[PDB]
């Protein structure tokens, strides 16, 4: 017990304090977890530990957050001695339990409790949500502790998870691990096993699933051939082979793009192993007008993806025309694409190019179909409270979701679950669209709410911190002299934050401006939707609050 | 002729601390002459060399004619083209990369 206190004194005169400082790191930090799956589960030890130099007073309070992933970041034949261990060591997460007698029963045989099989599930799903928020602070920051040993055991972990996950704390963040995994295996070394935990994640997970993140794998391994060894392209092989028997429909039906491009890629063996599947996959192909499937594709932004259809698209078109023989919106696609790329990447831009240079002008009678507008509509905020009803769904739909999806963004996803869930209050019993003639029935399911309609039905932790804004409030002069003067994504902030001035009632605008409050483009977005209601009173020290910059940005200092 | 042409190269200068590579954006898409690349090149180099050669014939001549040609200017002003050359945050340059080093060994 004396060597913690030699590594605080080499940290000496106030090694008391650095043993306070210390013991609460040790609150959250992995020495209880650690204690816990090598000595026992005994609370009372754990008091005892924070007697061994001091110090206890965290103990009840701070057994849940951040100890759960550090007990989780272990998970790794003989060594079912530690499973049986941690999986104990996730069993006892209540601070009052580990206070009863529960504290030293946690840790009981094979047979643990039975009223855990669901209390237990209810745990797991709560801090999910904490245990992710760890391991995407330990991958997509700055992490100067660079160190992908941490990411190699985070990802052991999370593959026990799939070992050992409901369906509905895996939804919880499906996506996000995905996203994290998946820039694990984007990173060189981590792909050795990053594979194998593909290849778990294959063996169980859904029907519904496996389609938002195998795409971006399929993407990655018809992309990066060259750079495949032996044994790599032995568990490719694995994994074909799984991808054609446990999924089929997948691959043949719910996502055929992948099949098509490895099979016009001839370096595989597709027929050689399986002249059946080339038949189907051949058949689908030449049946329906590939154009609007690339187009979907095109529709996945990223990189890799962006590339394969390029040059897929390509192939098809020249075999197309050598042969004789909608058509038009891979042109628009490829405008984006080259949109996007006029700042970034100029070899991307010439691929769209190259795609462009395919097709060309061609004839402008032949409709093009570019669109009109898009909705600004409205759903009276104020009255018919159905419609208000529609506001909120509209605004959870129309871009929160794919933020609330294809962002890498870690904190954001806090904000996401808590005030979506405050939104979900109107759904909140999950049967009501879960088991149940309940007729919740609820719209907007988007494949993706959809997908997330069980894992943010009754997922609800309330997650509501936001404090100590008002009195800045930058407007009038400080917000219309501000965005004169510059920034103006601050100013933005600052005008969007009118609601944090005088708006953010209790029914839906406190949660909608809660909603961005974490805090960049989106600003602008929602920034239409505020004065509506001083406008309408018939108050004035908001109304010229606003009105001050709105009118005062008319002209403010051009030509600067 | 030596300093002008030292301080020909800081009007020159414009050359030797091009970046460190081809940024995404920075394309080489060009009106793809070689020529006025070929005229700077040759005449960054050109003037290096000068730098080379009559500094060594400096090197070469009379011991007794030496320290009075010696200023800090020779300091600054190499050190101006130097620092140009020899970068750590550009394209290095193997040409000028000769030249400044073996100023140095000057």
């Amino acid at each position: 017990l004396s060597e913690i206190a030699k590594i605080m004194c080499d940290g000496t005169s106030l090694i008391n304090q650095m043993k306070v400082n210390l013991l609460k790191k040790n609150s959250r930090q992995i020495f209880a977890v650690a204690l816990v799956k090598h000595g026992l589960f005994s609370l009372d030890i754990l008091e005892t530990l924070f007697l061994n130099r001091a110090y206890i007073t965290a103990y009840l309070p701070d057994y849940k957050t951040l100890a759960e992933i550090t007990k989780l970041y272990k998970n790794s034949s003989d060594s079912e001695n530690a499973n049986m261990i941690l999986c104990s060591l996730r069993f006892l997460i209540t601070n009052f339990e580990k206070d009863k007698r529960h504290g030293s029963k946690y840790k009981n045989i094979n047979n643990w409790t039975d009223d855990q099989e669901q209390a237990f599930q209810k745990k797991l799903q709560d801090n999910i949500l904490g245990i992710f928020q760890v391991f995407s602070s330990d991958i997509h920051d700055v992490e100067g502790r660079t160190t992908y040993y941490e990411k190699l055991r985070v990802i052991n972990g999370i593959s026990f998870l799939i070992i050992y996950a409901p369906k509905k704390s895996i939804i919880s963040a499906l996506a996000q691990i995905s996203i994290c995994l998946q820039t694990g295996l984007g990173l060189k070394e981590v792909r050795y096993e990053a594979f194998r935990c593909w290849h778990l994640l294959v063996r169980h997970l859904n029907d519904e699933e496996l389609s938002t993140v195998i795409d971006s794998l399929i993407a990655f391994i018809l992309q990066k051939w060259s750079e495949f060894n032996g044994k790599l392209r032995n568990i490719v092989y694995s994994i074909l082979d799984t991808l054609i028997k446990e999924k089929s429909d997948l691959i043949l039906k719910l996502k055929p793009y992948t099949t098509l491009a490895l099979v016009g890629k001839p370096e595989l063996g597709i027929l050689a192993r399986d002249g059946q599947f080339a038949r189907m996959v051949n058949k689908i192909r030449s049946t329906t007008d590939l154009i609007p499937i690339f187009a979907n594709n095109l529709k996945s932004s990223n990189k890799y993806v962006i590339n394969q259809n390029l040059d897929d698209i390509e192939v098809y078109l020249r075999r197309k025309q050598t042969e004789r023989s909608d058509i038009t919106l891979v042109l628009g696609a490829l405008l984006d694409t080259s949109h996007k790329f006029r700042n970034l990447d100029k070899d991307l831009c010439e691929k769209c190019a190259k795609c462009i240079s395919m097709i060309g002008v061609l004839d402008v009678t032949k409709h093009e179909f570019k669109r009109t507008t898009y909705s600004e509509n409205e759903v009276y905020d104020l009255n018919d409270s159905v419609q208000t009803i529609k506001f909120l769904i509209w605004v959870i739909n129309d871009i929160l979701v794919p933020a609330f999806w294809q962002s890498e963004n870690p904190s954001k996803q806090l904000f996401v679950a808590l005030v979506i869930q405050e939104s979900l209050k109107y759904c909140g019993l999950s049967s009501e669209s879960w088991d149940m003639n309940h007729k919740e029935l609820y719209p907007n399911e988007a494949k993706l709410w959809e997908k997330f309609n069980s894992v943010s039905k009754t997922t609800i932790y309330p997650l509501l911190s936001s404090l100590y804004l008002a009195q800045s409030w930058k407007e009038y002069v400080p917000l219309k002299y501000p965005s004169n003067n510059f920034e103006g994504y601050k100013i933005w902030v600052k005008r969007f934050t009118l609601d944090l001035l005088k708006t953010g009632t209790t029914e839906n605008h406190p949660l909608h401006v809660f909603s961005s409050l974490i805090r960049g483009s989106l600003s602008n977005f929602l920034l239409p939707y505020i004065s509506l209601d001083i406008i309408i009173k018939a108050p004035y020290a908001d109304i010229l609050n606003g009105i001050i910059i709105e009118f005062d940005s008319i002209f403010t200092c051009n030509l600067e | 002729c030596f300093l002008f042409i030292c301080d020909l190269i800081r009007i020159y200068h414009h050359v030797l601390k091009v970046p460190i590579h081809e940024s995404n954006m920075n394309l080489h898409v060009e009106p793809q002459i070689f020529q006025y690349e070929l005229i700077d090149y040759l005449i960054i180099s050109y003037s290096f060399d000068l730098l080379e050669g009559i500094l060594r014939v400096l090197q070469s001549h009379p011991k007794q004619t030496y320290m009075e040609f010696f200023d800090e200017n020779i300091l600054k002003s190499f050190e101006f083209v130097y620092k140009l050359a020899l970068t750590i945050s550009y394209k290095p340059m193997v040409n000028v990369i000769f030249s400044a080093v073996e100023v140095v060994n000057i």
